[PDB]
RNA sequence: GAUUAACCCAAGUCAAUAGAAGCCGGCGUAAAGAGUGUUUUAGAUCACCCCCUCCCCAAUAAAGCUAAAACUCACCUGAGUUGUAAAAAACUCCAGUUGACACAAAAUAGACUACGAAAGUGGCUUUAACAUAUCUGAACACACAAUAGCUAAGACCCAAACUGGGAUUAGAUACCCCACUAUGCUUAGCCCUAAACCUCAACAGUUAAAUCAACAAAACUGCUCGCCAGAACACUACGAGCCACAGCUUAAAACUCAAA
RNA sequence: AUAUACCGCCAUCUUCAGCAAACCCUGAUGAAGGCUACAAAGUAAGCGCAAGUACCCACGUAAAGACGUUAGGUCAAGGUGUAGCCC
């Protein structure tokens, strides 16, 4: 995380682009000069932007730093950003029993409702001879329990030297979800 | 004075509930524990943080921090020799009351006798 | 080793031997009567009693030696010292009488001061605490500081960035840069010091 | 399995089945001292003689009280506080100083070893108060019984099942971080369970003889009650009782094994 | 065919220092165990280590390296047990 707090007296870079408490641009200067300014004005130094090649810092009072932090948390509480998609992995066997496949199928369903990405890998069972066409049938069994909830983000693809298959599942987008409801309603009207 | 042991252990004839529940018999062994090395800690940090403070203020230019730099080197030189001095005294037992090897030879001559002969 | 543990290393120093007896202490008198009974190793074929012998340059030469080719390593060293001296004689004649006083023309003085300006005062060694290794600012022994200054100078000159420049011209140029507290070898020292400073909070992880 | 020889019994042989020999041994750890105390009818000889630890220390019930630390509020200051192997989330009417301020819990003393039947009991004060001038004895009764739990009305600092969020992981319904509830507290009734174990029953006596499987906390005697009899099935089934209704108490058998 | 019958020659721990006959003692004469040098039950042949020898030294390097461990490797070095083939 990157926090909006006083950077301190130690500035990482030698050349620092500085701004005033009122927003006035003070230009680029050495960190030593910035330290003198902080003591002269009795203000603290904050980092406004880091992406810029010349590091951009601003002088601010303790109260001002708080007011900015209050603004930011309201911006998030009101308009929360989606979090990064978490990838959940499962490694199955070709000869997996049907009770254990239902257990892991129910687990995949809970991951899709949370809008995660589920990477499902299927390996050849121990002391078992299986074809890639049979291993690929398990994916359809897993995805058949989720008719209008999940779809293939990445389709089954041999990996690990052809020993195992691997697919990625995802939750249907809002547009894809309304399409499923539409198609389902058309079938209802037909029937 | 050693704490009392009368009526402290669960035994026939002792009405009260046990005060102590030793996992090992309370009988003196014929040996003492081995000298447990003290956890190590970083030293000379005070001088190290004065040198690095000058570097921070002088753009890591050694020309301005000669006095502090030499001070840090002296602390390490003194501390480096302290490694040799302590080790020599630790083996000699100059600071120890007695060495576990020396203290165990003395107990070998007067072994605890928890049995009848 | 083909020398039994009884063999002591030779002391090659004419002054140590001509020193009068009266100046000697009772401890120094005992060491001298003792060595008369000890076995002495043959003098290595590197160091001699010459007045032009410099152990630092001899060591720097060995760190430049590839596959036991001392003749070539020595040739590069003596070619570097001549290149340093000629560059300073050129800067000397082209300068004013006032600037001339500040210009050093001895390549041995430049060589030593160039290396001393690159020695890193503090180091970073991995330290295990709580089952995790941590890089930690640590003091460096005097031997280690000298070695790193040499290894950094030789490494920089062997960098492929230099295109078709001969080693005596590369090394001569880098020594004069470091002699003036400039160049990439000094920057490498500042980087190690900056890395040590940014890991100041991790100093406690050290146990010595 | 056949074959050769041998072995046992023999007009028998011996496959199945049934019967014949059923208790003076044990109960710290192998099954077993039932969570605790107290009768009657009785039993014992440990009751007369004949004797040495009354009082006080953390029993119990009631009422009252509060020193430290919290919470909350207020003033003034700071821009951050929280979290740690390291993070994220969380809070930001937040944090620090000072003052005011509990229906919560009870440093040190305690290296003491006391009180109580056991469960339990260690802040202060006061009141009441700790059975039995032989012993054992109720699973047919009576009175109790940690924690958790139930019902009802209250209090609420802090902790905290569950639950939610953050992290970790192949997964993490966990371990790690944050928030918060039932609950822990009080009152009035229930429930009656613990590795309720000091796994060592009560009373009386001994330290000699054989000291004594092992280990543990040395070995025994008298007397009494309780309990035990291969493992597993089984803290189970059924029956019965119970304010218990997903409960507790008592508690089997069939099948199975040659061990446990 | 069988290195899972073996000899033979080896890898491996070994860049080890242990193995152990025959006795003795302790544990109530149980499986087992056996040391303290200001010594308290061990004595131990033999084997290994070591010592010696080779190379340029007494150094170093070779060589040496027991008992066992992996039914380790090799029936295809040669030999050979058992089983199998003999137009
Ligand atoms: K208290
Ligand atoms: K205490
Ligand atoms: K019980
Ligand atoms: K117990
Ligand atoms: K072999
Ligand atoms: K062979
Ligand atoms: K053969
Ligand atoms: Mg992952
Ligand atoms: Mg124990
Ligand atoms: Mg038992
Ligand atoms: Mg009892
Ligand atoms: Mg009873
Ligand atoms: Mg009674
Ligand atoms: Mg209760
Ligand atoms: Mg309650
Ligand atoms: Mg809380
Ligand atoms: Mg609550
Ligand atoms: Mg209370
Ligand atoms: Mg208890
Ligand atoms: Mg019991
Ligand atoms: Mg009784
Ligand atoms: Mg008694
Ligand atoms: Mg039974
Ligand atoms: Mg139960
Ligand atoms: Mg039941
Ligand atoms: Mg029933
Ligand atoms: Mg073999
Ligand atoms: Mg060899
Ligand atoms: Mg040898
Ligand atoms: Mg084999
Ligand atoms: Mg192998």
């Amino acid at each position: 995380k990157t926090a909006f707090s006083n950077v301190g007296r130690k500035i990482s870079q030698r050349v620092i682009h500085l701004f005033d408490e009122k927003g006035n641009d003070l230009g680029n200067m050495h960190r030593a000069n910035v330290i003198r300014l902080m003591d002269e004005r009795d203000l603290r130094l904050v980092q406004r932007n880091t992406s810029t090649e010349p590091a951009e810092y601003q002088l601010m009072t303790g109260l001002q730093i708080l007011q900015e932090r209050q603004r930011l948390r309201e911006m998030e509480k009101a308009n929360p950003k989606t979090g990064p998609t978490l990838r959940k992995e499962l490694i199955l066997s070709s000869n997996i029993g049907q009770h254990d496949l239902d257990t892991k199928t129910k687990q995949i369903q809970q991951w899709i409702k949370k809008k995660h990405l589920v990477q499902i890998t299927i390996k050849k069972g121990k002391n078992v001879d299986v074809s890639e066409n049979e291993m690929e049938e398990i994916f359809h069994q897993i995805l058949q329990t989720m008719p209008g909830i999940a779809t293939f983000s990445s389709r089954p693809q041999a990996v690990q030297g052809g020993k195992a298959l691997m697919c990625v599942l995802r939750a249907l987008s809002k547009n894809e979800e309304k399409a499923y409801k539409e198609t389902q309603e058309t079938q209802e009207r037909d029937t | 004075a050693t704490p009392s042991l009368r009526g402290r252990l669960a035994r026939f004839g002792n009405p009260r509930k046990p005060v102590l529940k030793p996992n090992k018999p309370l009988i003196l062994a014929n040996r003492v524990g081995e000298r447990r090395r003290e956890k190590g800690e970083a030293t000379c940090i005070t001088e190290m943080s004065v040198m690095m403070a000058c570097w921070k203020q002088n753009e890591f230019r050694d020309d301005a921090c000669r006095k502090e730099i030499q001070g840090f080197l002296d602390c390490a030189a003194r501390a480096q020799e302290a490694r040799k001095m302590r080790s020599i005294q630790e083996t000699l037992g100059e600071s120890g009351s007695l060495l576990p090897n020396k203290l165990n030879k003395l107990l070998q001559r007067f072994p605890n006798k928890p049995y009848l002969s | 080793s083909r020398y039994s543990p009884e063999f002591k290393d030779p002391l090659i120093d004419k002054e140590y031997y001509r020193k009068p007896v009266e100046e000697l202490t009772e401890e120094e008198k005992y060491v001298r009567e003792l060595k008369k009974t000890q076995l002495i190793k043959a003098a290595p074929a590197g160091k001699t009693s010459s007045v032009f012998e410099d152990p630092v340059i001899s060591k720097f030469t060995n760190m430049m030696m590839i596959g036991g080719n001392k003749v070539l390593a020595r040739s590069l060293m003596i070619q570097t010292l001549e290149a340093v001296k000629r560059k300073q004689f050129e800067k000397y004649h082209a300068a004013s009488a006032e600037e001339q006083a500040t210009i050093e023309r001895n390549p041995y003085t430049i060589f030593h001061q160039a290396l001393k300006n690159c020695e890193p005062m503090i180091g970073l060694v991995p330290i295990l605490k709580g089952g995790r290794f941590y890089q930690v600012p640590v003091p460096l022994p005097d031997r280690r500081r000298r070695f790193l200054a040499m290894k950094w100078m030789i490494t920089e000159c062997r960098d492929k960035k230099h295109q078709r420049t001969l080693m005596p011209e590369k090394l001569s140029h880098k020594l004069l840069e470091a002699f003036h507290n400039q160049g990439p070898v000094i920057k490498r020292k500042h980087d190690l010091h900056k890395m040590a400073e940014a890991n100041r909070a991790l100093a406690h992880y050290r146990w010595w």
